[PDB]
């Protein structure tokens, strides 16, 4: 702990988490703004995760990329632990999916871009990650994605290999992928069902449909990615120079 | 004076054999319960995580502080530098200075 509270100012909430709030804050020596997520000891203590996080705060502590939220430093004191996190103005990608409810083709190729640059890089440190949900992407100044859980290695979101209990990679962030641009396109993620027995099955026999108004392109994208067997989806580097990619995407690999 | 040792700092092994390095926390009771392992291969500076499974094994002593990494079947492609990083269980970092290995083969 060699930062410290008294190395920050502090303004409003940004928002209530489920350990704790987080606030806005500027560093003092540098006036730089920034995310001070504040979490509660207690209650990291009762949901049974507080080794698991501190764990993946280790792994996160490395990550420098445009579209992974970037992990300052940390400190804490009696009862709190301190992050120090980038400040991404612009919400969540969940809100922006409530707000419009479906995405056209280059909000979608694009932060389909932005995801697999940021994955590129993890896959290029042997880090994976786990499932990929709308609420843990958060939105820059530019509104760049940002990856902003830590969750490194909510059914629908989880791919065929894992729910079968089977053996699993790399090859599970290329599943998430294509639950998203699906989502991205037509509002919801493709599985959804009812019952958590309904949603198992179709998982694991892939069994899914498009509405009529998803272009070629899309579907040839999201069939690719949405495999059964991990070893025959694509490599990254197969998305970022796919032809529907490059046709709708406002920004490079 | 808290502080983790990182041993041996320096080992050379010819294909076939076996490596054992340890990290000990020393000077405080603070817990080295959460060890994430890495390694850098020769030439680069890219540091790349090590999965445990196949021909990589741990073990945790809680009486000496320590985390414990084992890799068998050594081939000329394991040759590089490697280190313990932790949060330990007083929230605070904690990294060894790291083994350089060379494997002849
Ligand atoms: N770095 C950040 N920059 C801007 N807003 C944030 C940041 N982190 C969290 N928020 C806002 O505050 C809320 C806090 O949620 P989060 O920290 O994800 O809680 P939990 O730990 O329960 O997931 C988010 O929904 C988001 O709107």
């Amino acid at each position: 702990r060699q930062w410290a509270l008294e190395d920050f100012e502090i303004g409003r909430p940004l928002g209530k988490g489920k350990f704790g709030n987080v606030y806005l804050a500027r560093e003092k020596q540098s006036k730089f703004i920034l995310a001070l997520k504040v979490l509660f000891k207690a209650q990291l203590e009762k949901a049974g995760v507080e080794h698991q996080l501190r764990r993946e705060v280790e792994i996160q502590s490395h990550l420098r990329h445009p579209n992974i939220l970037r992990l300052y430093g940390y400190f804490h004191d009696a009862t709190r632990v301190y992050l120090i996190l980038e400040y991404a103005p612009l919400g969540t990608v969940y809100r922006e999916l409530q707000k419009l409810s479906k995405f056209d083709e280059q909000r979608t190729a694009t932060y389909i871009t932005e995801l697999a640059n940021a994955l590129s890089y993890c896959h290029s440190k042997r880090v994976i990650h786990r499932d990929i949900k709308p609420e843990n992407l958060l939105l820059g100044s530019a509104g760049e994605l940002k990856i902003a859980d830590f969750g490194w290695s909510t059914l629908d979101y989880l791919p065929p290999e894992m729910i079968e209990g089977r053996m699993h990679d790399e090859k599970v962030d290329l599943w998430s992928l294509g639950v998203l641009c699906y989502e991205f396109l037509v509002g919801k993620p493709p599985f959804e069902a009812n019952t958590y027995q309904e949603t198992y099955k179709r998982i694991s026999r892939v069994e899914f449909t498009f509405p009529d108004f998803v272009t070629e392109g899309a579907r040839d994208l999201i069939s690719r990615l949405l495999k059964h067997n991990p070893s025959q989806r694509p490599m990254l580097r197969e998305v970022l120079e796919h032809p529907w990619i490059t046709a709708n995407s406002s920004k490079p690999s | 004076m808290a502080r983790v040792d990182q041993t041996p700092r320096i080992a050379t092994k010819e294909t076939g054999e076996s490596l054992t390095i340890n990290c000990v926390l020393r000077d405080t009771a603070c817990a080295l319960d959460s060890t994430n392992w890495y390694r850098t291969k020769l030439g680069s500076t890219k540091e790349q995580t090590i999965s445990i499974g196949g021909r990589y094994s741990e073990t945790v002593d809680e009486g000496s502080n320590s985390a414990s990494l084992t890799i068998r079947d050594l081939r000329v492609e394991d040759s590089g530098t490697y280190k313990c990083k932790a949060i330990d269980s007083c929230w605070l970092r904690r990294e060894g200075a790291g083994t350089v290995l060379t494997v002849k083969g």
